[PDB]
């Protein structure tokens, strides 16, 4: 239930 | 945190989440305690029984949180690592001995009114402030409870927890576990005969254990959330790394990193 | 010198005390 991270950290 | 409470906005501006990145989700605490070292427990990074070894590309370091769930965008800061340190005698096998881990960033963090590192104990500090009887503060993004109703109890914390747990007499400690207790812990947390109850659980683990001094005003680690028996059961104590002892690796890992 | 630690911005610097820290101060004289 974690908003999401700008994808970039995501890889 | 078990019987705990909300946290003021910026109350524990050195407190780190480690977030997985797949799949999403709380790791463990930390501590900010430079621009770019994180200090943590060995047991969040690596468990060889549970084929459990993260790396440096497996995780997240997020700094400045309050929410636990929320993208911060204006507050918080994400960061990659570039290395990761185990204390080489990390005792997995028996007793945890030696819970501890550094971790350095891959870019310096710009320190904010969210972003604060906290002061590691000198000896002067060391000796005066643990002693049994005194007073230290846990916080994290833990549980709240070690077992609940699902999909119907509570659960998460929405936002991050904080207690305040006396330390305990190093006889005391021992007698209420039958584990190898070593001289890089502590135990703390409230005996049966007290009335008031607390301590860290799920998640909380690798976050810091807090005390401040009256005579500079600081803040000092002196602990790390690292092992205990369930969470906050009668009897039981939470046990944790002895920041102090541990101070020497710390150093050389620094100095020569 | 030494680089400043443990003073929280919104705390220490701006002398106000969060609404725990007296109990923990206090468990220091009994
Ligand atoms: N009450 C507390 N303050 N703590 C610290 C925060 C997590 C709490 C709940 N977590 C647990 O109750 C699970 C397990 N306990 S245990 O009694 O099984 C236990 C105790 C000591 C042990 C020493 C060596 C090997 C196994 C041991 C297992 C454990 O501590 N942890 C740590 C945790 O929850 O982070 C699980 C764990 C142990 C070792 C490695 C990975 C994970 C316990
Ligand atoms: C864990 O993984 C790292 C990097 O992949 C490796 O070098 C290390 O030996 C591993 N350790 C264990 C105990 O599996
Ligand atoms: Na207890």
């Amino acid at each position: 239930d974690f908003e999401e991270i700008p994808e970039e950290y995501l890889q | 945190i078990v019987e705990g409470s909300d946290a003021e906005i910026g109350m524990s501006p050195w407190q780190v989440m480690l977030f997985r990145k797949s799949p999403q989700e709380l790791l463990c605490g930390a501590s900010l305690i430079s621009d770019r070292w994180v200090l943590t427990a060995a047991h969040c990074l690596l468990y060889p029984p549970w084929d459990k070894n993260f790396t440096e590309n497996d995780l997240l370091v997020r700094i400045g949180k309050h929410s636990r769930t929320r993208y911060e965008r204006n507050i918080e800061k994400i960061s990659m690592l570039e290395k990761i340190y185990i204390h080489p005698r990390y005792n997995w096998r028996e007793n945890l001995d030696r819970d501890i881990a550094l971790m350095k960033l891959k870019k310096p963090v710009a320190f904010s009114d969210y972003i604060h590192p906290v002061c590691l104990p000198d000896r002067e500090t060391a000796a005066s402030l643990l002693q049994a009887g005194y007073k230290g503060r846990v916080t994290g993004w833990g549980n709240l409870k070690e077992t609940w109703t699902a999909n119907v109890g509570k659960g998460q914390p929405s936002v991050l927890q904080v207690v305040n747990l006396p330390i305990v007499e190093r006889p005391v400690c021992k007698d209420s576990t039958r584990i190898r207790i070593t001289d890089n812990m502590f135990c703390a947390g409230y005996k049966p005969d007290e009335g008031k109850r607390g301590d860290a659980c799920e998640g909380d683990s690798g976050g810091p254990f807090v005390m401040k001094s009256p005579f500079n005003n600081r803040w000092y680690q002196m602990g790390i959330v690292s092992w205990g028996e369930g969470c906050d059961r009668d009897g039981k104590y939470g046990f944790y790394t002895h920041v102090f002892r541990l101070k020497k690796w710390i150093q050389k890992v620094i100095d020569q990193f | 010198g030494e680089a400043d630690c443990g003073l929280r911005p919104l705390f220490e610097k701006k002398s106000l005390e969060d609404k725990t820290e007296r109990e923990l101060l206090e468990s220091y004289i009994d």
